[PDB]
């Protein structure tokens, strides 16, 4: 998630786990963060851009969301 | 066996913490730490110290006595001739 305000915001993640699998999950999440910071590649980035395109155009369907936007 | 997943059963306790880089490592020494050390010394003084004082008295006594025992007694030569 990303939550924006005027001058600040929160950028992070949220999850639910069985009590015996919190540590592994934190490990996996922080490892993906480090991966993106150090080792990203073009092929995955392309996929992410396409997902973002689809989201933007999907949201604005019907009058209510458009008015709200 | 013993592992951070299933040590005990607890309910309804809340905790709060700061990060180390947000706060000071030695925040208040002379206004809080010194008096605390003083009371901490007060609370144990009479449970530890008197035994050692008694040891010191015993040591000094025994030394003095041993050293007296090595000096010549005048009555050992003066008494009979």
């Amino acid at each position: 998630f990303s939550i924006c305000y005027a001058d600040t915001g929160l950028l992070g993640a949220h999850f639910v786990c069985d009590r015996m699998k919190i540590d592994d999950m934190m490990f996996v999440l922080q490892g993906q963060w480090m991966r993106l910071c150090t080792s990203a590649t073009e092929s995955e980035v392309a996929r992410g851009k396409n997902i973002l395109r689809n989201a933007l155009v999907s949201h604005l369907d019907g009058t209510t969301p458009v008015c709200e936007d | 066996g013993r592992e951070f997943g299933n040590l005990t059963r607890i309910r309804h306790v809340i905790s709060y913490s700061l990060s180390p880089l947000e706060q000071r490592a030695l925040p208040h020494v002379l206004s809080k730490g010194v008096p605390n050390m003083l009371r901490r010394v007060r609370e144990s003084f009479f449970r530890v110290v008197p035994q050692f004082v008694v040891f010191y008295l015993l040591y000094t006594w025994g030394t003095e006595e041993f050293e007296k025992s090595k000096r010549k007694n005048p009555a050992a030569y003066e008494n009979d001739k």
